[PDB]
């Protein structure tokens, strides 16, 4: 049987790469940074406040259930060695849960959910509206490390609200061989529209581990491994060898398994590697692009069941979203994403 | 005297992930840096 946190780790991920194919599919000419694995760790979370159908869909989606034996063990071992100073390159993943203390909760749930994930908890009275955004915006602050200074916009929670899971996702990479300064120069970057600007450039004579791989209609694409000083941790470059082909074709195929198969294909070649240095920064709504993966549900009013959590009320997703940022230069990369879902705040 | 030159001056993708676990941490659609 293979290393459990692996398999666990494939599953979520797998589950995260087909997020991000809704969002990508949604935002076809705009940039877009996401995390596979940040939607996946609060989803896991939700598994346990929902219940009904609710529940089955979000299992059914994901393609395991956070209570069976072993499982929740597993994600907790996958937290450790994430975070493991052997990896050389510093990650920081934190899960929270914030509920309104006068919600009567059924029995059980507390103690369960913390033997389970053992995350922070907080109770917070909602009714006192801006201290309460105050109390999770400086949450993920601190946990993001200042990236993600203010997650929650004002009135993104209120007092109706009830519950908010939301995970941190820190990294801190340097790159095995970085990129020398003196190589960076403006080079044209050809738009999905056609047209081409100048843009700085980081280049590099090295080894790399590449790799050539077609698509079912019979497109090219390179595949390229560039790692960071750990060796435990890289970042994988997918770009077409005809500009004719969209970067669509490529992402419509993506899996956590294809991307498993790219690592095991490669073999270190002598290669000139310019790459643009970039920074972006962007929020996306999960809404849509979670219904699109038969998590209907939750967004659902008086469908919605919350009943695992309380039931003194009916409850639902008032709003699920994700805010990334990632920079990345001749150095290394430091990206960084807070996703959150929210129950009862519009 | 130049090994096979590759421009990413083009809209690429890139995925940032942990290879002993397989964790993708990061993916990513750039568009226009």
């Amino acid at each position: 049987v293979h290393h459990p946190p692996s398999y666990v780790a494939h599953l979520a991920s797998d589950f995260g790469v087909r997020v991000f194919q809704q969002v990508a599919q949604a935002s076809k000419d705009r940039n877009v940074v996401f995390s596979p694995y940040g939607v996946a760790s609060v989803l896991a979370m939700l598994q346990l406040t929902t219940g009904g159908e609710t529940q089955q869909q979000i299992q059914a989606a994901m393609g395991f259930k956070i209570d069976d034996k072993g499982m929740a063990p597993a994600l907790r071992h996958l937290y450790k060695e994430l975070m493991g100073p052997w990896n050389k390159d510093e990650i920081s993943t934190t899960d929270a849960i914030f509920v309104q203390r006068d919600l009567k909760l059924v029995q059980g749930f507390m103690p369960h959910f913390f033997r389970l994930f053992r995350s922070t908890v907080k109770q917070v009275d909602f009714s006192e509206v801006e201290r309460a955004r105050f109390i999770i915006n400086d949450w993920v602050k601190t946990h993001t490390k200042g990236m993600i200074s203010n997650l929650l916009g004002k009135g993104a929670v209120d007092q109706l609200t009830r519950l908010v899971l939301v995970n941190a996702l820190y990294f801190n990479g340097q790159w095995k061989t970085p990129f020398p300064d003196s190589s960076t120069h403006r080079r044209l970057f050809h738009k999905s529209d056609g047209s081409t600007v100048s843009v700085p450039m980081m280049a590099q004579t090295n080894k790399f581990n590449y790799t050539e791989f077609t698509t079912p209609d019979g497109h090219y694409y390179d595949i390229l491994e560039l790692p960071y000083h750990g060796d435990t941790l890289s970042m994988f470059i997918a770009a077409p060898y005809e500009k004719e082909v969209p970067l669509s074709a490529l992402t419509n195929i993506l899996s956590a398994q294809l991307i498993s198969h790219w690592k095991g294909n490669m073999t270190r070649l002598p290669r000139l590697l310019v790459l643009p240095k970039f920074s972006l920064e962007t929020e996306v709504d999960l809404r849509k692009p979670l219904e699109n993966l038969g998590m209907t549900d939750m967004f659902r009013q008086f469908q919605a069941d919350f009943t695992s959590l309380s039931d003194q009320e009916p409850l639902h997703v008032a709003q699920a979203l994700q805010k990334v940022k990632i920079e990345v230069n001749e150095s290394g990369t430091v990206p960084s994403s807070s996703t959150a879902v929210i129950v009862s705040a519009r | 005297m130049a090994p096979e030159e590759i421009i990413m001056d083009r809209p690429f993708l890139f995925v940032v992930r942990h290879n002993p676990t397989g964790t993708v941490l990061f993916m990513g659609q750039v568009m226009e840096p």
